[PDB]
């Protein structure tokens, strides 16, 4: 997701 | 068990997430209070398409989220969680900390908020079609404003709003509740020395938040039902993840 993509994973 | 040695760096680790994440200085916000929308530009706002003022709001909103995600970065304890939980909690509490952190940009005594450059009161959000969820946000930044938070205070409190173990949806729920705990001694703690632990007891119940949220969710459903192209179109991808049904 895109969340996960901005916390680096 | 931390040791009062551990609250009290953490009090200064949580605020120092915050500054360092806050997004624009409170010293700028209070400066613009006397900088308000005359009467014909609050006429363009409420002249203004559905769809370009859902659009404007969608950005404005989707860039505070951004800088509650950094505070999440920086946050101690938050990235030693699993990839699951951060995703969890920051689904859940990410619109949260903002609405929190809006106080800040709100005026009690005119009853107006910091948008596009100048301060408005509820009226300039007409066009949007949500004067029920607009009065209810209004009405919550009146109730944390009169609580007159500090920078440090909104820290920790956001911290608390965003590390929630009672999230559904948890893998490792023990490890959150410690974290949560962790923070509570470090507000606890912070509040006592400074003589202001009476705030607890006037803080929001966490349904309150939680109201906001949800109906935030529903009315973009309203509106994305209405409009999916602009949604597909203009919207931030990040603001569709997280609110679109
Ligand atoms: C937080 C960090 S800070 O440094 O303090 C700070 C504060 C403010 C700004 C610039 N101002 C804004 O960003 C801004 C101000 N007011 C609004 C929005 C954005 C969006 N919102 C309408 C929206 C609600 C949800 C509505 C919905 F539920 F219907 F979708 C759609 C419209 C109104 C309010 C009614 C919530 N910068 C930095």
């Amino acid at each position: 997701t895109l969340l996960q993509l901005l916390l680096g994973h | 068990y931390a040791s009062l040695t551990e609250i009290e760096h953490l009090v200064q680790s949580v605020c120092k997430s915050y500054r360092e994440t806050c997004q624009l200085r409170l010293e700028d916000l209070l400066r613009q209070r006397s900088n308000i929308f005359s009467r014909e530009e609050v006429t363009g706002y409420q002249r203004k398409s559905m769809w370009e003022m859902w659009e404007r709001c969608a950005h404005h909103l989707t860039e505070a989220i951004q800088y509650v995600v950094e505070f999440a970065k920086r946050l101690s304890g938050f990235m030693e969680l699993c990839q699951n939980d951060q995703i969890v909690l920051l689904k859940a509490g990410a619109m949260e900390v903002v609405l929190v952190r809006m106080c800040r940009a709100y005026n009690a005594d005119n009853r107006t908020v910091f948008f596009e450059g100048k301060y408005g009161g509820m009226e300039l959000f007409r066009a949007l079609g949500c004067s029920e969820l607009i009065s209810s946000i209004f009405d919550f930044s009146h109730s944390l404003s009169a609580l007159h938070f500090s920078e440090d205070e909104i820290a920790l409190y956001t911290a608390l709003v965003l590390i929630n173990a009672h999230r559904p949806g948890l893998q490792e729920k023990r490890k959150v509740e410690q974290l949560q705990y962790n923070l509570e001694l470090a507000f606890h703690h912070h509040l006592s020395k400074t003589h202001r632990q009476s705030i607890l007891a006037k803080l929001p119940p966490k349904g309150k938040l939680r109201s906001l949220c949800s109906q935030h969710v529903e009315r973009l459903q309203i509106f994305q039902h209405l409009h999916p192209i602009v949604v597909q179109a203009a919207f931030p991808p990040l603001y569709k993840e997280l609110f679109s049904t």
